[PDB]
């Protein structure tokens, strides 16, 4: 062909069109836009013709001469991206934050840059994602390590939702960024395990808990979705607006916001039949998730079968301005709570960074996208995750989407702490399943239900919860 | 600026390039402190032996591969839960009442899901024959009263 | 036509001299066909009320007077709990409807995929048609799945 | 200028007089100077009398960064709507009037609400083709195959753009957000020929005035370019003839007009009153009154159009006239509130997604959120 067979893999796996595609590699590789020049060729008995003539890398690119501008253009944006995929070299970013002001959570967010271009390097594919991305660091005594890192602002599309747990339901880049921490947390438990000194961990009263001055920092590069979002608007608003931008909020599939529910409206459960008849799936905004993460632990349900909860010590924003609606959507909303006994609401620190308020690139060309990466330090390699069925696509040998279901999915952790109690010799029940397994977490549920009754009791609203066929399914 | 804290912020701004996702703060020198001033909640300085080095990329991967006689015990017990419900495998084949009302329902401004969950329900239950053979009188009553909808 | 030409420019002048108000001048077949208004609009009403009764600035000369001068109208302005809901299902394509009808393997799909395009041709279904198409639903599987669902 | 009588000029009558009491206005304040380009107006008429009501001018709308959840900015300033909502205005004025002197009123006491007395007419005069489907697209073909059902599907305005584009998009079968639409999310607002429609089923009067007026429905629409008098007809009356809403509402057949006369792309847009009596200029990239002092500053203030003046309006309305209202309602709510003109608009939305004219964008929740007191 006169064609590379490489053009074709690249348009293919980046999701992206020839003509989009070579628009946005155009503009990656240089510093212009392409523009097709209209050449004209004449038959002696009269014809009109155009060749829609392209120039990059000082190479001539003439494309076929054709009747039309359209396909003559296609042609040559093909042989562009010929072009662009030859020349191995794609853009990169030198750091370029101020110092000796609150610039730890600049470095928080250079590094977290950083490390997604270093991803970048060994998986082509994954390049434009970081448009909305979040990452988690571990830091103990002025050392910080990135622990996990993804992208992504799109959800489960309701068609696509199993039984079986094999589907990422919410794909936004911090839950991500939470799931690849659940990975790095189970993997530290195998650790302490095998080697004690090595590990995190440490024999508490009655679980692991964290080995003192180790912490978790969450970063993202924007706003998390929901009332940490809505309230960007400075004004402080009249009396009943305070309790109104406070009320819990929850997601739409694809929707890059969010949307109010009421007082006892939305009260009937969600149903699997409903969802896939055509209602629309309804996710818990966010800012919601970290206010629960920030009252539960992230360390989830599973997980609390082994270690005492871990909370985030900080979350950093990359907004100019965000402290005081972003503490209050993430704490001070739940403040007032008492959770049981092992739990506590967290104090966590709200970071402010600086140079360049991310939401520009959050707002251009990431809605176009959907798939996600995510990135752990347990795996130590990226996935790409498409959103719409939240499931891996590879490709085949002969051609066509083989698809498997991502490590972060309901399925895979399940399996995950199947493998380590089989490990640690951990006695567990045969024929538990996925919801029985999360319910055996005594005090885990108990304060979840007390959070969630207290919501409810305080009038900022009904937590979405999912239908319980999302997790009836047996692991072993 | 003094020459140590330029020295430092050099430091760590090289340290973003050479290892990115990993950052060492400094120390030793207070003028070199200022440079990256920690929240004063966030500071929590601890002796300790732990270091950031024990974590290595993979660590999984690597873990899992080990035989299972290096794993020692945790010294906890796992025991399933009260679920609520046995909503019988699924609420979803509903109890005969439900679909017996949601047929019968007239006022659906459930936005019609409830009617075609519970078709669904009593088609999955019937044999393979009835099914068959329910499912074409549907698709026939569809397209006779409604061509405008199915046939357009 | 010499009063056909009075009328249209008085018609004309009324422009500058009134702006914003016209006044055609009816009762007089020749003068009133200058500006003949259609038929669909043409009511004569005896009415006592004119235009005149309207003025520049009647809401502020309103709002400025003694609360004592207005009388009673309609009572109880009673709130009402808005919809809450967004557009509750989720739509697709005609032609993938009729997909789903034919397809026949459904089975393995669990049967989810034939209920999902019934719902959504009934959605879209008026409500005597929809009504209609309900009753033959149940009428037919009633026929035909005995101890079932029929008891 | 000067045109031929002797033809169907009333139309033209209307063109004329708008036009000379824009220019009337233009005297007072020679800033509104160039607004004309698309201009409205909504007149009164009683026998041969004719009076102008409301007066408008402007074709964009409000930017989505700009939105606000206090009903303080106006979300479409286009000349047909706020022509639409200075006769809000005026009909609020009359109310008030005939709660104090019921003999001076247009309103007057009927089975189960207030009533136009016999004879009095609304006319709506659009200085050309309102956007949407009334307005011919200079791209595509004519309407064939399915895209014949396209020529009268709903369209919505799109903001920081010009034009309306078509329903059915990946993008517009979800709800509209109010996050989303202030971080990027481009904000569907309906077209004029939609707007119109709803105004020809559910009446010109709106929600928060139909607690105390029976609807009321334009009598004619009268447009300033020829050879389109079917297509106006088609998008403001006949794609909605069949549909049967609650019994004190129905579908008006307006009377369509042409006028015998047959480019800029101004920010600010104008809008005039009876009721009011004085000019308003608003800025439509943010739909604020903007104003200025010692030669400087941003003064902004909120139109006397937007929800929150409607509500502050509606509720000096009750006061004077001794009408019980609840104390903590909101906007949303007291738009609720009617419950004849709410079930009517629902089963009008309901009956537009069952025919396949496409997906009426409703605003989202936080738009009319506000409480009023
Ligand atoms: O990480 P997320 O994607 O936000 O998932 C969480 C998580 O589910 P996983 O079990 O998949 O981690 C929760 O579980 P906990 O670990 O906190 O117990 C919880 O699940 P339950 O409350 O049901 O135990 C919740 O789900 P729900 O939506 O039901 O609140 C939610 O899942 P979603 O992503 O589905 O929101
Ligand atoms: O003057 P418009 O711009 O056409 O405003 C209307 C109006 O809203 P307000 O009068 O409150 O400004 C409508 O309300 P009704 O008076 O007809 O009830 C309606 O709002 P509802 O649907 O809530 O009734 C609609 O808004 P939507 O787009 O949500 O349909 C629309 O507002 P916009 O044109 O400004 O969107
Ligand atoms: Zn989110
Ligand atoms: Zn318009």
């Amino acid at each position: 062909d006169n064609i590379p067979d490489f053009v074709k893999e690249t348009v293919e796996r980046s999701g992206k069109n020839p003509m989009s595609l070579f628009s946005e590699l155009y503009v990656h590789m240089t510093g212009n836009t392409p523009v097709f020049d209209f050449y004209n060729r004449n038959q002696p008995n009269g014809s009109m013709k155009f060749i829609c003539v392209v120039i990059l890398n000082g190479e001539r690119i003439e494309g076929n001469v054709k009747s039309k501008k359209k396909e003559a253009k296609v042609s040559c944006s093909l042989k562009g991206l010929e072009v662009v995929l030859k020349h191995v070299s794609e853009y990169v970013v030198p750091a370029v934050k101020f110092e000796e002001k609150t610039t730890f959570f600049e470095m928080l967010r250079e590094h977290t840059y950083a490390k997604f271009y270093e991803l970048c390097k060994n998986n082509a594919l994954i390049y434009g994602f970081e448009k909305v991305i979040a990452s988690v660091f571990l830091k103990i005594n002025g050392n910080l390590q990135i622990i996990a890192l993804s992208t992504g602002n799109k959800g489960l599309r309701g068609d696509k939702i199993v039984n079986d747990g094999t589907a990422l339901i919410d794909c936004h880049a911090e839950i991500l960024a939470r799931r690849g921490l659940l990975r790095f947390l189970y993997s530290e438990v195998l650790k302490f395990s095998t080697e004690p000194p090595n590990s995190i961990f440490t024999k508490g009263k009655n679980a692991l808990v964290l080995k003192p001055g180790i912490s978790f920092h969450l970063f993202i590069n924007t706003a998390p979705c929901g009332v940490a979002r809505i309230d960007k608007k400075l004004k402080p608003g009249t009396s009943d607006d305070l309790q109104n931008s406070s009320r819990l909020r929850f997601k739409i599939d694809k929707g890059m916001g969010t949307v109010l529910g009421g007082a006892s409206e939305f009260e009937a459960p969600q149903t699997f039949d409903g969802i896939m008849m055509g209602e629309r799936m309804r996710t818990m905004s966010c800012s919601d998730k970290l206010l629960r993460a920030n009252v539960l632990g992230v360390q989830g349900a599973i997980l609390s079968h082994f270690i005492d909860p871990i909370y985030y010590s900080s979350i950093a924003v990359a907004e100019l301005n965000n402290a005081d609606r972003l503490r209050k959507a993430v704490y001070s909303r739940a403040a007032t709570f008492k959770p049981p006994a092992p739990f506590h609401v967290q104090d966590v620190e709200i970071g402010e960074c600086q140079v360049e308020d991310t939401e520009q690139s959050t707002s251009a060309a990431a809605r176009s996208t959907i798939s996600s990466m995510n990135w752990n330090l347990a795996d130590g390699n990226t996935e790409v995750v498409r959103t719409s069925d939240g499931m891996v696509h590879d490709k085949d040998m002969s051609g066509a989407d083989i698809t498997t279901p991502s490590r972060l999915c309901k399925k895979n952790m399940a399996e995950l702490m199947i493998t380590i109690c089989t490990l640690t010799k951990t006695s567990v029940d045969y024929p538990i399943s996925y919801e029985e397994l999360k319910a055996g977490s005594q005090e885990y549920a108990a304060a979840k239900k007390s959070f969630i009754t207290w919501l409810r009791q305080k009038d900022l609203g009904i937590w979405q919860r999912k239908p319980r066929e999302f997790q009836m399914f047996t692991i072993n | 600026t003094d020459e140590t804290a330029r020295k430092a912020a050099t430091q760590l701004l090289d340290q973003i390039q050479d290892t990115p996702g990993r950052i060492s703060l400094n120390f030793e020198t207070p003028e070199a402190a200022s440079v990256c001033p920690i929240p004063t909640s966030l500071n929590q300085i601890v002796n300790t032996k732990w270091t950031v080095n024990q974590l290595q990329e993979g660590q999984l991967t690597m873990l899992l591969a080990q035989d299972a006689n290096k794993f020692k015990s945790l010294g906890v017990k796992n025991i399933k839960k009260g679920s609520v419900e046995t909503q019988i495998l699924p609420r979803q084949m509903d109890v005969k009442e439900i679909v017996e009302k949601l047929k019968k329902q007239d006022n659906d401004s459930d936005q019609f899901v409830g009617y075609a969950a519970a078709v669904a329900n009593v088609l999955r239950r019937c044999d393979a024959e009835t099914a068959q053979k329910i499912t074409q009188a549907i698709t026939a009553t569809i397209e006779k009263e409604a061509p405008s909808i199915v046939n357009c």
